[PDB]
RNA sequence: AGGAGUGGAGCCUGCGGCUUAAUUUGACUCAACACGGGAAACCUCACCCGGCCCGGACACGGACAGGAUUGACAGAUUGAU
RNA sequence: UCAGCCACCCGAGAUUGAGCAAUAACAGGUCUGUGAUGCCCUUAGAUGUCCGGGGCUGCACGCGCGCUACACUGACUGGCUCAGCGUGUCCUACGCCGGCAGGCGCGGGUAACCCGUUGAACCCCAUUCGUGAUGGGGAUCGGGGAUUGCAAUUAUUCCCCAUGAACGAGGAAUUCCCAGUAAGUGCGGGUCAUAAGCUUGCGUUGAUUAAGUCCCUGCCCUUUGUACAC
């Protein structure tokens, strides 16, 4: 894989924290990460590599993969995206 | 144009079947009982039944927040 | 103003007729000239499946159904009051559709 | 040899649209819906076997993978191996097989020679 | 009969821009091989002049 | 490689259609837009809304 | 008590059996044999003949920025650009 | 003189047809429907997977579902006249070019609004053919023509010309059925790019005989007796 495909995957794992898929290998475009031309294979196998680290939660359904944040995934992302902890994601917006 | 009422009323079924299947598979530990999908063109709310409902929410409403974004980005309808 | 028509479709009959009765009573409350609930020919979707998963036994079949009752009430009233009446009796299991002018 | 009332030599310079009308409707439909890169490459290698062979030697067996290919008048005379699924076979393109596929001379099954029956 | 397994491995010279870039004592930069006229490999990425052609690394163009 | 991988066209036929819940290809209910297997429809038919009246 | 038959002919389909490179396989009284939603030109597809790809996560040690990997035009071989 | 059975009156109706279905069991079938699954095998000349080509259909012979029939209560050709359950973004209205399958453009329909008045077939009313291997019956084959597809040769189908097979009501045996029921007849759905002789539904025409028994097939209960208790 190239490195620029992976870097837009962690950004929607911080503010919301979840990432779904399709389990379609030959699917040429992942439709949620449009305008980047990343295949479904290159987000699905990347999250398979991330599940052996222990940073995404595995839950399957009829067809779609599902991947949640881990509680240790916030600290691993806040340095990899080089973010300050002063900004708050959707965890503590309401009430 | 939209879809026919025959194909509309069945497509409301495969929504609630996949939702209930995914909800059983995820929430099979906190005593998941069933959904109730109240449809509305403004907000299609999904009422989760559970045994220990305070433990479903997470830390002051944290765990179900993940499931909101899951069902948002899954079934195509916007947030 | 002409052709103000409300589409009421449901999967069961009891809640659909209750919603029809509440809408007709509310249109009686507004004192409009009201074509009542007409009754479209109900559709019944047939699916006939072999009952076995493999294909061994005595060729028994299943017979599933979905009966979609469809009603239509009609009004002759301006557009500002037809939105007030449909927003009250929100109820699950039914589906509302309106058309105007 | 004459095909549909015209001899072989006028078929070699016969252009495509006038070559069309002497066929059946299946061959005309194949020539109307088009020939793709997998067949034009075979025309390229077949004309290559025309120019790289000495003229008194009928050229080397251009083994082929297009059973669906109609025997055009341009490909007459070349030695061709047609894959049946297991092996190849060199078949000679005689002039009298213009309205036929390539994949019909390679019999993809051994003809059944029966014996005594088993349990019955 | 016999399993014929083969893969063309790559063999790189010690920073093979020295095969491309030549600078003499006066300091002018002389590139021996061909620069590709295509824009995606323009002015920095060079072709390799072969015995009968040149060959680009990106758009794989040939010459005579 | 990258061009010969999924090159055979997966339009029409049962190679193109597969089960919505289990990705199988044998006994597919297409009517009313389901694309479920026959074995898998019977699991979910009560939650779709298909009941047995006779 | 009867009625329509089937078993007889041709054809179509499903099983045995003979072959086949392969003719994928389950199922053999009622309770197998137009059953496997099984009417398969490719896919389906299991079977046979070849040919690519890793889609071997992760951990360890080596190679390691004098490179491991990839596309490779043209010619040769191939069924193929 | 009890539960109830039989006949009649009044009545639309004096049995409508299905769905669902116990305990206890099969060493019943199904890892080939499942990201239901245990072990075992296999994992980079891969039993993973894609690509391409064959095969699944091959054919001296047996066995099962069916379809067409063997004619006159019929066939050929005109004319007339009637449905219901259903599907539809791919269903189709209308004008033109063609023997026809088909080409063209125009619209409608996400549907009691359009196809659609769903102008179905047996049946009916006339013409011709008259008991013969006939024009019955169409198999088998040669040629074209047109569609769907990346591709039709191992005919995918469909149309038009030809060729004309057995077949003269079918032994031993055996299946299903008691009323809008057999049976005849078409239409729709599933499969479906192309597709029904299959199956699942629907309407149309519409009867013979029975309203009884344990003789056969098989199941159950009570009195026998056991050397039985797999
Ligand atoms: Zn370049
Ligand atoms: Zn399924």
């Amino acid at each position: 894989m190239p490195k620029k495909n992976r870097i837009a995957i962690y950004e929607l794992l911080f503010k919301e924290g979840v990432m779904v898929a399709k389990k379609d290998v030959h699917m040429p475009k992942h439709p949620e990460l449009a305008d980047k031309n990343v295949p479904n294979l290159h987000v699905m196998k990347a999250m398979q590599s991330l599940k052996s680290r222990g940073y995404v939660k595995e839950q399957f359904a009829w067809r779609h993969f599902y991947w949640y944040l881990t509680n240790e995934g916030i600290q691993y992302l806040r340095d990899y995206l080089h973010l300050p902890p002063e900004i708050v994601p959707a965890t503590l917006r309401r009430s | 144009v939209q879809i026919s009422k025959k194909r509309k009323f069945v497509a409301d079924g495969i929504f609630k079947a996949e939702l209930n299947e995914f909800l059983t598979r995820e929430l099979a530990e906190d005593g998941y009982s069933g959904v109730e999908v109240r449809v509305t063109p403004t907000r299609t709310e999904i009422i989760i039944l559970a045994t220990r409902t305070q433990n479903v929410l997470g830390e002051k409403g944290r765990r179900i927040r993940e499931l909101t974004a899951v069902v948002q980005k899954r079934f195509g309808f916007p947030e | 103003i002409h052709r103000i028509r409300i589409t009421l479709t449901s999967r069961n009959v009891k809640s659909l007729e209750k919603v029809c009765a509440d809408l007709i009573r509310g249109a009686k409350e507004k004192n409009l000239k009201v074509k009542g609930p007409v009754r479209m020919p109900t559709k019944t979707l047939r699916i006939t499946t072999r009952k076995t998963p493999c294909g061994e036994g005595s060729k028994t079949w299943d017979r599933f159904q979905m009966r979609i009752h469809k009603r239509l009430i009609d009004l002759h009233s301006p557009s500002e009051i037809v939105k007030q009446i449909t927003s009250i009796s929100i109820e699950p299991g039914v589906e509302v559709e309106v058309t105007i002018a | 040899f004459t095909y549909r009332g015209v001899d072989l030599d006028q078929l070699l310079d016969m252009s495509y649209e006038q070559l069309m009308q002497l066929y059946s409707a299946r061959q005309r439909r194949r020539l109307n819906r088009g020939l793709r890169r997998k067949q034009h490459s075979l025309l390229k290698r077949l004309r290559k076997a025309k120019k790289e062979a000495p003229p008194m030697e009928k050229p080397e067996v251009v083994k082929t993978h297009l059973r669906d290919m109609i025997i055009l008048p341009e490909m007459v005379g070349s030695m061709v191996g047609v894959y049946n699924g297991k092996t190849f076979n060199q078949v000679e393109i005689k002039p009298e097989m213009i309205g036929h596929y390539l994949g019909e001379f390679s019999i993809t099954y051994k003809p059944v020679k029966h014996g005594r029956p088993g349990i019955g | 009969t016999t399993p014929k397994k083969n893969k063309h491995k790559r063999k790189k010279v010690k920073l093979a821009v020295l095969k491309y870039y030549k600078v003499d004592e006066n300091g002018k930069i002389s590139r021996l091989r061909r620069e590709c006229p295509s824009d995606e490999c323009g002015a920095g990425v060079f072709m390799a002049s072969h015995f009968d052609r040149h060959y680009c690394g990106k758009c794989c163009l040939t010459y005579c | 490689h990258q061009q010969l991988y999924w090159s055979h066209p997966r339009k029409f036929g049962q190679g193109s259609r597969s089960c919505r819940v289990c990705s199988n290809r044998h006994g597919l209910i297409r009517k009313y837009g389901l694309n479920m297997c026959r074995q898998c429809f019977r699991q979910y038919a009560k939650d779709i809304g298909f009941i047995k009246l006779d």
